[PDB]
């Protein structure tokens, strides 16, 4: 029973932070953004980074990634946008990798554990994958002793 | 007619599939005449034999002819041994392995797909010689004590890999590039489990085993040539798992001008799809398409 | 039922029974009637099987 | 390691591209992304054999590892490569890290296993049952690494415990309790199976009810 | 046979998934060779073999009702890997290595199967 | 029982010859040198064979010609008791219960559920063996 | 009953008027189809509970019809 | 605790803090503390639905507001005889009670939908004060644990 078309291991997504996308051809792969965050809100100005892989399913032509908004602020692009044939796309340096990167400049207040909508365009797709704030393999930040009470 | 006693058969592409579909009609025929002559008595038998309504004696009880029974023994001997005859001078043919190749070619097979890899290709003109071994990325699989002979069961020293290979995928059908009118020669290594390696229209396959060497199996076998172009489907035969029926791929045979004209593109760092598409081929596979993802309808 | 199989002079195959009790005119016996208690079954069990013999 | 790079992919594209593709992005309704995944997940779910899956089930069950030490190391920076994520930890020597993962602290381990992972399991740890064909496993079999990785990656129904809800004190005082806990004899006798009164009441009716009637038809007469 | 034969019907999955249709006909060749054709072979023969040859019963009484529960309860074992969450035995009546192994086959079904 | 015994050694033969024949042929012949499993199966498969053929021989030897074994042979020469058949058992269910269990612990790996079968299974046999041996009870 | 039904008819309680049977075996399937009510989302069970009650129900309707015609008793 | 302290896919149980019940170090405030530890409806389960599975998020009427995002608080009590639910499936969203198998749906506001629990579990609203720290945002609007006759 458990074996049939409707599974419980082929249906499980991935264990991450990041969010599955899929922009017409290229799949968007562990999309997050990485922000320290020392009060409740990152105020607007700070500079921040998105990170996610972009896979291209189709193996016969190659793509490139252009203009990325989001109501958050101005994305920067720097670097070889296109994505190989039958490659990836990384952009940014996540946590544990021993250059394309993704600078975001801040309009309004942010937060770890709300969404966040993003557009991502190539050349054949305009989708929204309303990208989360992720903390990587970054300890956790200390808490203040309460006192007697 | 050839077509309609080959029960379905092939024509083939190959010297020896040709061979091969020769002895099948033979033997077809040879099964027919011995089947209709079996069902031609029983029948006759069965509608001239039948109880009469005024027959009151019972039969004559014989049950023991001497001559008879051995006469219908040495008949069936001579039968078979013309067959077995037949049978082994043709094996012989299918099996025979010319000691000097000109195309070698890698067959590993997993779960669930294939990849192509060529060894070796030096035509016989000389107008073509390439060297695809790869010693450098063969012997990191080293892991030694051993459970056996002083080796893990991880060991895969056996796989054999090539520069220029052609990786299966699951939303990409693998498509092996041959030329035409050119000895091929195949080296079957699996990696976990056993596969099977048919091609429909060469009229003959084999298991692809781990270790064959140390199963005492002979993963090689060689084609005389192949006599005309074009795609042909190839399928998973022996049982490997889940996806034993999703694993299928193409061969696609080309001229050799445009077999040597494809190897430059992959050595250019070109896929398989891009590197068809160069010498006016189609990209993907005709013959067979990618299974779909949804373990099916209700999904 | 002794579980012992005859075969007599004319191929008849039969077993041999134990009466529980009195017999008619010929080997077949009178049957008894219930009353409630346990009835043997087993031959072993009433003795059949004797004694392996005194000692060690 | 250019070299390890290289061997990783070399086993992923002969065994994981089946349900994970050659560019690690995920087969769909056969296998989710790798990316992000890290070192860790790829590393546990090797080295306690869960993969390569072969079917799809309620759960992939665990068996016999298909790669050697050096084949999940090769395996685990490959995907490390693509997406990052977390790290198994290591030792001075470079490998990876087994007894310095021991906490020294158990009590501290015992009170948390009990409220994070008692609930699946057992307080012995010796599994339970999930929802519908799911099951967690024994830990009786498990190296502190696989339980540390297990604790950072999330295996497929067990909630994540990032470095940040559990600081790696915590994980290491942990594995301490998990680790301890296998090994430590049974001062009652026979633990029949660790699992409370379920063993205890079947060993009752097959041992001491047996004895006492079959005592009792020796003592006593038949009919 | 009749689940596999109505699948086979139409290209495409339409009602079974591929582990499904692969423990359909290991299950089905399994039962069909060993759970009906080799019993029956000796159902015909405690019928008639101790008639035909003027014999009142078979040598062993007793080991001859043990062999029919002993294969009564060993084929049960068998198709009760269908009620696993895994399935069944998925890899053939032929049960062919290393398929048939942990790595490959680490369900209890495989195990029930072999038992 | 002349004609019992000459059939295994009719089998016999021909197992002989084919193991001799086929490990000669694969030593020379087949890839990789002699055939081991292949060939340890057809030695062994006439020493089954021959354990009940030379038994048969010797049984045979011993006898002379059974009501059975004589070609114009009376009804009546066979009068008499045959033996004993046991007329009804539960015994063989239990024992088959018994086998079964410990089959189930081996399948699920379950080191309780072994023993218990392997003591169910001598328990069980052990009811077989001495059903009809068992005395009257003493009191 | 009678005594070659039952041979020890006289020593107990040894009948159970059908009509008991008959109507525990409509209560029985009532009981099997009423539990379709519940929280499961699934109806894999439900196809199973529908099975056995309609089970009950034709073994309930043989046993009524064969009483009823006099084949048996 | 903050947000960010907990991945996707993630739970871990909570317990109602104030800063005058102190760290514990004195005799008043352990004794404080004990009695959070001691409640019976004090554990609260804080899991975080992943962002891709966001979109199959149902919303219980006067609850739609009641998560910070994709962070999701429910009591750890049982609605059906007060057993800690707490074997939380990440994948599957589903709450498994380890006494009498009652499978809550985390996705439609832990609505039962296996065993004899018959009601959904209570929702906790959530938000984060000016440090970022993670604090209630109110009371429960239904009664917590297991069901009396002068219930709703
Ligand atoms: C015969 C049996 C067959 C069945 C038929 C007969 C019975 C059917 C007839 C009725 C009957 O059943 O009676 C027996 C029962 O009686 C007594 O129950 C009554 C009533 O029924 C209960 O429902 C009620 O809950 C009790 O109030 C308590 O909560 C009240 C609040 O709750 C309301 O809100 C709840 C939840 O919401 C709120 O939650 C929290 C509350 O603050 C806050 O968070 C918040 O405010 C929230 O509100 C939100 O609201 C809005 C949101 O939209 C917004 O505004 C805001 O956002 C806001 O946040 C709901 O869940 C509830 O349902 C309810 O609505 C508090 O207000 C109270 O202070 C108190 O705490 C209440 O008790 P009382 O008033 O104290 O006493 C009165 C008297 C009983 O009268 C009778 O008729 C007795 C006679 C008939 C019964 C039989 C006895 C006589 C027969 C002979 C003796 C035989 C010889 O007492 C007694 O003599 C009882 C004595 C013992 C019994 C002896 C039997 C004999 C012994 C031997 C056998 C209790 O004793 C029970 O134990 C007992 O069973
Ligand atoms: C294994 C199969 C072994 C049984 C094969 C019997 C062939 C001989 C035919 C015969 O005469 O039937 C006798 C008789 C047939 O019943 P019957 O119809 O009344 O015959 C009337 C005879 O004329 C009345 O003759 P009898 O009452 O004088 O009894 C004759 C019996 C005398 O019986 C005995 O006294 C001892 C036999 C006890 C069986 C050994 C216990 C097995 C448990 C193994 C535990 C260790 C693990 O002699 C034998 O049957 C030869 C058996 C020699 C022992 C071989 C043990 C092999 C076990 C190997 C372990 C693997 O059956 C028996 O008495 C014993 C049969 C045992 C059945 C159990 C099979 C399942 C065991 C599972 C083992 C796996 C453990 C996990
Ligand atoms: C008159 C009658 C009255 C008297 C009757 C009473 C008799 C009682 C019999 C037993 C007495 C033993 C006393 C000494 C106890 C002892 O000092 O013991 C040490 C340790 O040993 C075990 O450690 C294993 C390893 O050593 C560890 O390394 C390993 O880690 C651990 O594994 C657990 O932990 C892992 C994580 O660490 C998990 O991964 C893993 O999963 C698991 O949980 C292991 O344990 P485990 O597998 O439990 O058992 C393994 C058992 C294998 O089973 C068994 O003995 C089963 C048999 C007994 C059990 C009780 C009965 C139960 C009945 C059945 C369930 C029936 C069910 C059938 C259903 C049918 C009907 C239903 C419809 O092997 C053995 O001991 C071999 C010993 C064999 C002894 C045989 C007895 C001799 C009898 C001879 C009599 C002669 C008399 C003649 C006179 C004339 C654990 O116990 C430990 O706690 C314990 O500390
Ligand atoms: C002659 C005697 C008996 C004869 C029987 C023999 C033949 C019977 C044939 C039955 C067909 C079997 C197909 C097998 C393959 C299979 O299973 O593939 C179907 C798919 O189905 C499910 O997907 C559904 C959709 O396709 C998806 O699109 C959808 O998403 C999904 O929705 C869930 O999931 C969503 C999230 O995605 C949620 O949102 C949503 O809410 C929900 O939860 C769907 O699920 P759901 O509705 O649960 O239906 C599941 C299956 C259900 O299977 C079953 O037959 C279960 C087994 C029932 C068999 C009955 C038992 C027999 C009784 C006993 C033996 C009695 C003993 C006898 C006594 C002694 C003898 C004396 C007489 O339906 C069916 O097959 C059709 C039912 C028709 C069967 C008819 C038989 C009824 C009994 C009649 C008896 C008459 C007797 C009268 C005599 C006079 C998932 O599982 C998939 O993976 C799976 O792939
Ligand atoms: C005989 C009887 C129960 C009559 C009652 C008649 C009546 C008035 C009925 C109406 C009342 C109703 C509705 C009752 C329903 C039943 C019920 C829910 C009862 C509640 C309490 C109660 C009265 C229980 C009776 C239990 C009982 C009489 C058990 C008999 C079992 C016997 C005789 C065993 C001895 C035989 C023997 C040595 C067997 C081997 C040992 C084995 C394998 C026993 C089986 C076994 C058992 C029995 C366990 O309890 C058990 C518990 C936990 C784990 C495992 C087991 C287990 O394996
Ligand atoms: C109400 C309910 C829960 C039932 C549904 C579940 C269900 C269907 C029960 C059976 C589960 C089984 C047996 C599945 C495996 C597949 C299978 C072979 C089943 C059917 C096969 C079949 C029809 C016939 C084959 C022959 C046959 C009839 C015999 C089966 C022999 C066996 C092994 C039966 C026992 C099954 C069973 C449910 C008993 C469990 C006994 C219990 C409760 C013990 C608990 C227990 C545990 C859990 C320990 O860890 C332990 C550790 C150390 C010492 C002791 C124990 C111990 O006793
Ligand atoms: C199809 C049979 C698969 C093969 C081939 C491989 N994996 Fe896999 N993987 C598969 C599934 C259905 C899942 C999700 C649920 C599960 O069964 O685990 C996965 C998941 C992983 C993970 C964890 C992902 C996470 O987010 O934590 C890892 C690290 C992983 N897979 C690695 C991996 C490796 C190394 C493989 C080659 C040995 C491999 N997978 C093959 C299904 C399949
Ligand atoms: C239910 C949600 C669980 C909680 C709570 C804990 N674990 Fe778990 N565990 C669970 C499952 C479903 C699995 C297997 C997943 C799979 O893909 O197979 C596991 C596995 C482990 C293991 C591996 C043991 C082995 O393979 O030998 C370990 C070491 C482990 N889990 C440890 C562990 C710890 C330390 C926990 C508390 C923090 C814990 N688990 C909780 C289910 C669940
Ligand atoms: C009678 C048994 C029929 C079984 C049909 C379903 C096969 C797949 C079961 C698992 O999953
Ligand atoms: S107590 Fe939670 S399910 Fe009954
Ligand atoms: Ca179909
Ligand atoms: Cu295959
Ligand atoms: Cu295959």
């Amino acid at each position: 029973c458990s074996a049939g078309q409707i599974s419980q291991t082929t249906t499980q997504e991935p264990a991450v932070n990041g969010v599955n996308a899929q922009a017409g051809q290229v799949s968007l792969r562990n999309v997050h953004l990485r922000a320290p965050q020392q009060t409740d809100y990152v105020e607007p100005g700070t500079t921040v980074e998105l990170l996610f892989v972009a896979a291209n399913d189709s193996t016969e032509g190659s793509n490139k990634l252009k203009s990325i908004t989001s109501d958050v602020g101005e994305v920067t692009l720097t670097g070889d946008s296109t994505v190989p044939a039958d490659g990836v796309l990384i952009v940014g340096e996540p946590d544990g990798q021993i250059a394309v990167t993704a600078e975001v400049e801040l309009t309004k207040p942010i937060t770890n554990g709300l969404l966040y909508d993003f557009t991502f365009t190539f050349e054949d797709g305009e989708t929204t994958v309303a990208v989360p704030i992720s903390a990587g393999e970054q300890p956790r930040r200390p808490v203040p002793p309460a006192g007697p009470g | 007619w050839s077509d309609a006693l080959a029960l379905g058969w092939p024509t083939g592409i190959t010297p020896e599939a040709k061979l091969n579909r020769e002895l099948w009609i033979g033997s077809v025929i040879a099964s027919f005449a011995v089947g209709a002559i079996v069902w031609g008595l029983i029948f006759w038998t069965s509608a001239f034999h039948r109880k009469k309504a005024t027959d009151t004696e019972l039969p004559r009880q014989f049950g023991y002819n001497m001559p008879l029974e051995l006469t219908l023994t040495v008949i069936p001997f001579l039968i078979i041994s013309v067959l077995f005859y037949f049978t082994v001078v043709v094996q012989e043919r299918m099996m025979h392995k010319d000691p000097n190749p000109e195309v070698v070619i890698d067959v590993t097979a997993f779960q669930w797909n294939w990849k192509f890899g060529y060894q070796k290709i030096a035509f016989a003109d000389g107008s073509f010689d390439y060297d695809g071994a790869d010693p450098e990325r063969k012997e990191a699989m080293t892991s030694r004590v051993g459970p056996i002979r002083g080796m893990t069961p991880e060991d895969r020293t056996y796989l054999n890999f090539d520069k220029i290979e052609t990786l299966g995928t699951s939303s990409e059908i693998p498509v092996l590039v041959l030329p035409a009118g050119k000895r091929i020669e195949f080296v079957l290594n699996s990696a976990d489990v056993i596969h099977g390696f048919w091609v429909p229209e060469f009229l003959f396959k084999r298991d692809v085993l781990p270790e064959p060497k140390a199963n005492n199996s002979d993963n090689v076998f060689q084609v005389s040539e192949i006599q005309q172009t074009g795609a042909f489907v190839g399928r998973c035969t022996e049982m490997c798992g889940t996806f034993h029926a999703m694993m299928n791929f193409e061969v696609r045979v080309v001229e050799p001008n445009d077999f040597k004209a494809y190897i430059d593109q992959r050595n250019a760092g070109k896929t398989n799809a891009e590197a068809l598409a160069a010498i006016n081929q189609p990209p993907l596979a005709i013959t067979t398409e990618p299974f779909e993802s949804r373990r099916g309808e209700l999904v | 039922e002794t579980g012992i199989i005859k075969r007599l002079p004319h191929g008849a195959y039969v077993e041999l029974h134990q009466p529980l009790g009195p017999v008619d005119e010929h080997g077949h016996p009178i049957p008894l009637e219930y009353a409630g208690a346990p009835l043997p079954k087993r031959m072993n069990k009433l003795g059949s099987g004797g004694a392996p013999g005194t000692g060690s | 390691q250019s070299a390890l790079l290289r061997t990783g992919k070399q086993l992923f594209e002969t065994s994981c591209v089946s349900c994970h593709g050659a560019n690690l992005q995920g087969v769909p309704d056969r296998g989710p992304s790798l990316i992000g995944t890290g070192e860790a997940a790829v590393y546990f779910q090797v080295s306690t054999g869960r993969m390569p899956a072969m079917r799809g089930e309620a759960q992939a069950p665990s068996k016999p590892p298909h790669f050697d030490e050096s084949q999940i190391d090769a395996l685990g920076a490959y995907v490390q490569a693509n997406g990052g994520g977390p790290t198994v930890p290591r030792d001075d020597h470079g490998a990876v890290a087994q007894e310095s993962l021991i906490g020294g602290d158990v009590a501290r381990g015992g009170d948390l296993f009990r409220l994070n992972c008692a609930s699946c399991h057992n307080f012995t740890g010796k599994g339970g049952a999930l929802s519908s064909g799911k099951y967690a496993p024994d830990l009786g079999d498990a190296n502190p690494a696989q339980i540390y990785t297990a604790m950072l990656t999330g295996p497929q129904n067990m909630p994540k415990f990032s470095d940040r809800q559990l600081t790696p004190d915590e994980k290491r005082d942990i594995v301490a309790y998990v680790r301890e806990s296998a090994e430590t004899p049974s001062y009652g006798g026979y633990g029949l199976g660790g699992f409370g009164p379920a063993p205890e009441g079947m060993a009752m009716w097959i041992i001491g009810m047996v004895a006492a009637i079959g005592v009792a038809m020796w003592i006593g007469s038949r009919a | 046979a009749l689940f596999m034969r109505t699948e086979l019907a139409m290209p495409g999955l339409q009602f079974l998934s591929n582990e499904q249709f692969n423990q359909l006909f290991t299950m089905h060749g399994t039962v069909m060779l060993l759970f009906y054709a080799t019993p029956i072979v000796f159902g015909f023969a405690n019928l008639v073999l101790p008639l035909q040859i003027g014999a009142p019963d078979v040598a062993f009484p007793r080991l001859n009702a043990l062999s029919f529960w002993l294969f009564l309860f060993g084929a049960l074992i068998a198709i009760a890997g269908f009620i696993t969450p895994g399935g069944a035995a998925d890899f053939g009546w032929t049960a062919y290595s290393p398929l048939t192994d942990a790595i490959h086959s680490p369900g209890a079904g495989g195990d029930l199967w072999i038992m | 029982m002349h004609i019992e015994a000459r059939l295994f050694e009719i089998l016999t033969a021909f197992f002989a010859l084919a193991a001799v024949v086929y490990a000669v042929l694969t030593a020379m012949f087949a890839t990789g040198g002699v055939e081991w499993a292949g060939t340890t199966a057809l030695v062994l498969t006439t020493g089954l064979t021959l354990i009940t053929g030379t038994f048969f021989r010797f049984v045979a030897r011993r006898l002379d010609t059974r009501p059975e074994d004589y070609e114009d042979a009376e009804i009546s020469d066979g009068a008499g008791e045959l033996g004993f058949f046991a007329p009804h058992s539960w015994w063989p269910i239990l024992i088959s219960l018994s086998f079964s269990t410990a089959a189930v612990g081996a399948a699920l790996w379950l080191p309780w559920l072994i023993a218990a079968g392997v003591a169910f299974v001598i328990t069980s046999v052990c009811g077989l063996v001495f059903e009809y041996y068992w005395g009257p009870e003493k009191h | 009953v009678d005594v070659e039904d039952v041979p020890s008819a006289e020593w107990g309680w040894s009948h159970m008027p059908i009509g008991v049977m008959h109507i525990g075996g409509l209560l029985s399937a009532a009981f099997l189809l009423v539990m379709m009510r519940g929280n499961h989302v699934g109806h894999v069970e439900d196809w199973f509970l529908i099975g056995f009650a309609a089970v009950i129900v034709a073994l309930v309707g043989r046993n009524w019809w064969l009483r009823r015609r006099g084949w048996i008793r | 605790m903050r947000p960010e302290d907990i991945d996707a896919g993630g739970m871990e149980t909570v317990f109602p803090w104030r800063e005058s019940d102190g760290d514990g170090t004195t005799v008043e405030s352990e004794h404080k503390l004990t009695e959070i530890a001691m409640g019976v409806r004090n554990p609260v389960m804080l899991i975080r639905i992943k962002p891709a599975d966001m979109h199959r998020v149902i919303k219980r009427k006067g609850q739609e507001s009641f998560n910070f995002g994709e962070l999701f608080a429910y009591t750890k009590v049982c609605s059906h005889l007060g057993c800690p639910s707490s074997l939380y499936e990440q994948q599957t969203y589903r709450i498994l009670c380890p006494c009498h198998q009652s499978q809550f749906d985390a996705l439609e506001f832990a609505k039962p939908i296996f065993g004899p629990a018959a009601r959904a579990l209570a929702q906790l609203p959530i938000t984060i004060d000016e440090d970022g720290y993670l604090v209630a945002n109110g009371d429960f609007v239904e009664p917590v644990g297991p069901a009396f006759w002068e219930r709703k």
